[PDB]
């Protein structure tokens, strides 16, 4: 039932910022946590950041230091990932994922619902 | 069934531990945990539970267990509890008011302090706002303490936000390193995966 939609991907120029949003449809509970992952060409998925909806709490992985922000827009009701200084090396599939309860992690195997992923390509 | 022995050794006997601002978390699941054996596996200076009695843990089943670990100074262990305030609870690691779990700590002077000072363990000293519960902030943006904007450069009133503990062996115990492990016991409407021996 739960379906996840990523919004904001595609073709971007180096230097600008990227805003991806994650929209969650059909959740059976409101107490869940939203993770953002990327998958670079020829590598494993890696977690960037997670947001605990109950505690309103961002959780950053070591890899997301100083460029990524994760937040919630209570108007759009999305969990948003902002990447600030786009480089070509940022080119990847970005996914959002959910898990039940308020405990964030940035580990792939702790999440059970995924979006389809969205291609971000930096010019 | 679940049949693996919960891997507490992985977290309790890690030879390196995180700086508190960069606290680690491991989800534990799908395993059998013996919390009495754990308690008598070493000598903890602190073993304090919230929302559960320590004497019952082996009778309960949880959906998941999470283990957050890090090093702080002795005097700050009191800050790892719901409802506390101070530099650690405010800027580095914050428990929620509804926390359910155990806080476990022990004095790690023999391991974590170095003659003329271990400077590798850090804490966040300056921040524009207090953490939300279980927030993990690893940024290193220069903090503006005065009227003058920092432009990302250490300067007068512009401070690198992390300070090194510098643990030395001859410190008073207040100012000796403690290892900490916080075990959160989660219950969701879903099949239990972490049980006691019975
Ligand atoms: C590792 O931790 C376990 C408890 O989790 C303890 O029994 C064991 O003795 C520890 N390490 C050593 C040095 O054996």
């Amino acid at each position: 039932q739960v379906q996840l939609v990523e919004s904001g991907g595609g073709l971007v120029q180096p230097g600008g910022s990227l805003r991806l949003s994650c929209a969650v449809f059909g959740s059976t509970l409101d107490n869940y946590s939203v993770g953002w992952f990327r998958q670079l060409p020829g590598k494993e998925r890696e977690g960037l950041a997670c947001f605990s909806r109950r505690y309103g709490a961002p959780y950053y992985a070591d890899s997301a230091k100083d460029r990524f922000t994760i937040s919630r827009d209570n108007a759009k009701n999305t969990v948003d990932l902002q990447l600030n200084g786009l480089k070509p090396e940022d080119t990847a599939v970005y996914y959002c994922a959910t898990r039940s309860g308020p405990y964030c992690t940035t580990s792939v195997s702790d999440f059970d619902d995924w979006g389809r992923g969205t291609q971000v390509t930096v010019s | 069934n679940i049949t693996n022995l919960c891997p507490f050794g992985e977290v309790f006997n890690a030879t390196r531990f995180a700086s508190v601002y960069a606290w680690n978390r491991k989800r534990i699941s799908n395993c059998v945990a013996d919390y009495s054996v754990l308690y008598n596996s070493a000598s903890f200076s602190t073993f304090k539970c919230y929302g559960v009695s320590p004497t019952k843990l082996n009778d309960l089943c949880f959906t998941n267990v999470y283990a957050d670990s890090f090093v702080i100074r002795g005097d700050e262990v009191r800050q790892i509890a719901p409802g506390q305030t101070g530099k650690i609870a405010d800027y580095n690691y914050k428990l929620p008011d509804d926390f359910t779990g155990c806080v476990i700590a022990w004095n790690s002077n023999n391991l974590d302090s170095k003659v003329g000072g271990n400077y590798n363990y850090l804490y966040r000293l300056f921040r524009k706002s207090n953490l939300k519960p279980f927030e993990r902030d690893i940024s290193t943006e220069i903090y503006q303490a005065g009227s003058t904007p920092c432009n990302g450069v250490e300067g007068f009133n512009c401070y690198f936000p992390l300070q090194s503990y510098g643990f030395q062996p001859t410190n008073g115990v207040g100012y000796q390193p403690y290892r900490v492990v916080v075990l959160s016991f989660e219950l969701l409407h879903a099949p239990a995966t972490v049980c006691g021996p019975k």
